[PDB]
């Protein structure tokens, strides 16, 4: 869950950005990478209790995808209200969720009572540039290191060029429920592009975000309350990016797997219906 | 303006149908190349190479006794007046190493046959069928080509992979030259199809589902350039020439029901299969001399009718 996520990431950096002012705490990273170790166990489980008929439902874009190697509209209301059950899974596995997710509020906020100063006019930088260089700033690196704004020119090359084989080749081919199937990949895809673009632009905003609020953290000080408006504040930047590469590595895959997947659709259709 | 058009009709007839079929002229004799594409329960591949003598299609010999079963497959005939080379090779769907077979003869029935290998093919992710080739003198040699196209690219990186063009210079006993095409118009998004390279006096000529007239322009890369002959609902189908002006029929609409062939923009005469209920499909400008030629369709089951064409210019 979005927010959740953000929330998640958020109070992992409220914790770590908290307990690394004390610098003899080199080895509670441990227990709070242990408890990343607890929240991927009962998030990701709880998360998979879904993946038992979610998981078959993959088998089911698999019982969709290859007859071999009308009923679009009328398995499509059992997709849609499968997908009733789905939004309603999450609804009656919230109670765990919401229990995961404040519970890192919980195990969070208690690590950032672990922060202290000697002094609150002005107090340490080891930790937020120790934990921002030493777990963040190479990640900064990875999504600088990208010009995903020519890719998301590449992206939109592929809905556009795909809307051509869509546009003369349906225009053309048209026969069987082939083209149904293809509308429904090429809209779902359309949507992930949708989300790729917008997070793009949480890339192009807010990574910038990141070089302009990145200034006033490390290698300073300040009254101490205002540092940590700056963990707190940091540890949303870190929550949106963290969370939306995450988003933009699982669409990355299943968008690249979908790309070798439809271009074999292209190159797959006349090898089947024989043109001429 | 100046031109004089002797055209005329003949009749053919076949007894079981064959919906692909390929001519040409070898020595003055009207040829075929059947086809049986079914691979059912009391039919298996079937090709028989009939010439017409003088009412109806005579098969001069079968093909499916020398390669027992390879392939689906796609048939590579090249016209000498003395020898015709063919291979068979299948549909695609892992393997390149692909050993096919080679045909030999100087006649229509006695045929010689040789084992080949053709071991990794380039033409992975090219898409080719059957069709008519002949000789193409560059300035070596005569030349025999196999041109696989490339039906789809997301970007336009380069104008030389659409058509790779696979070349031999011993009649096709080995073929190591590969020869590049270049194609200008290259609209991405459009995936072409069903490519149809026919050769006319020397030249290169490429026709798929456009027209592109093509030229040489390296001693492998060569280009086309492009040219129109498209009108309402009136599609490009075949196309010959003599004196290396082109003669056109048409495809009116999606049925292919009676192809419209015109003078140059000049006059008009009308194909007519009815003076039943079929078209004018598998349209063949059979070519003869500079001055002669042939059109052969297929309308029904085992119908086929002949419209011969002579024609000079007396100014």
């Amino acid at each position: 869950i979005i927010p959740h996520y953000t929330f998640l990431d958020y109070y992992k950096h409220l914790s770590y950005n908290s307990i690394y002012h004390k610098s003899s705490t080199y080895g509670k990273c441990i227990a709070v990478d242990a408890f990343i170790k607890k929240i991927n166990e009962t998030y990701d489980k709880v998360k998979s209790k879904c993946n038992d008929i979610k998981n078959d439902l993959i088998a089911t874009i698999k019982k969709l995808e290859h007859p071999y190697d009308r009923t679009f509209k009328k398995m499509m209301d059992e997709y849609n209200t499968k997908k009733k059950k789905l939004i309603k899974c999450i609804k009656n596995h919230e109670n765990d969720f919401n229990k995961i997710c404040m519970d890192m509020k919980n195990y969070g906020t208690n690590l950032f009572e672990q922060l202290s100063c000697y002094n609150n006019n002005f107090c340490n930088t080891n930790g937020i540039r120790y934990h921002y260089d030493e777990y963040i700033h190479k990640l900064i690196l990875s999504v600088k290191s990208k010009n995903l704004n020519k890719d998301l020119s590449d992206m939109t090359n592929i809905l556009q060029q795909s809307e051509l084989l869509l546009t003369n080749l349906n225009k053309k081919m048209g026969s069987y429920i082939y083209i149904d199937t293809i509308k429904f990949i090429h809209k779902e895809m359309k949507h992930i592009f949708n989300r790729i673009e917008y997070h793009t632009k949480i890339i192009n905003d807010k990574t910038k975000i990141i070089q302009d609020k990145i200034k006033l953290n490390i290698w300073r000080t300040f009254q101490k309350d205002e540092l940590l408006k700056r963990i707190l504040d940091m540890s949303n930047e870190y929550s949106l990016f963290i969370t939306s590469d995450h988003l933009r590595q699982m669409l990355y895959n299943t968008f690249y797997s979908k790309e070798k997947h439809l271009n074999n659709i292209f190159h797959h259709l006349i090898y089947v219906l024989q043109m001429k | 303006r100046h031109v004089f058009i002797r055209t005329e009709l003949s009749f053919i007839k076949n007894n079981v149908p064959c919906i692909r079929d390929m001519f040409f002229i070898y020595k003055r004799e009207l040829y075929n190349i059947c086809l049986d594409d079914l691979k059912g329960e009391e039919d298996e591949t079937h090709i028989y190479v009939q010439k017409k003598v003088k009412d109806s299609w005579i098969t001069l010999n079968d093909l499916f006794k020398e390669t027992d079963l390879t392939g689906r497959p796609h048939i590579f005939a090249y016209v000498d007046v003395e020898e015709i080379i063919i291979l068979l090779c299948e549909d695609e769907n892992r393997k390149k190493d692909m050993t096919c077979h080679r045909f030999y003869s100087n006649d229509g029935k006695e045929y010689n046959n040789a084992e080949i290998t053709i071991s990794d093919y380039i033409l992975k992710d090219k898409l080719l069928s059957s069709y008519v080739s002949l000789p193409l003198k560059i300035e070596n040699r005569e030349y025999f080509l196999i041109c696989g196209v490339s039906p789809y690219k997301f970007k336009d990186d380069n104008k030389k992979d659409d058509i790779l063009c696979m070349a031999s210079h011993d009649k096709g006993e080995t073929w190591g030259t590969k020869i590049v095409i270049k194609y200008d118009n290259y609209k991405l998004g459009v995936q072409y199809f069903f490519l149809r390279p026919y050769i006319s006096k020397n030249d290169l000529s490429f026709h798929f589902y456009n027209f592109i007239e093509c030229t040489h322009e390296k001693d492998l890369e060569f280009v086309c350039s492009n040219r129109d002959f498209l009108k309402d609902n009136k599609v490009l189908q075949d196309v010959s020439t003599l004196n290396d002006e082109y003669i056109v029929s048409y495809g009116n609409d999606n049925n292919f029901a009676e192809c419209y062939i015109f003078f140059n923009n000049e006059n008009s005469i009308l194909i007519k299969p009815e003076k039943t209920t079929a078209g004018c499909y598998g349209g063949t400008f059979v070519k003869i001399d500079e001055n002669r030629a042939l059109f052969i369709y297929s309308s029904s089951q085992g119908i086929y009718n002949i419209h011969t064409i002579y024609y000079a210019n007396y100014e």
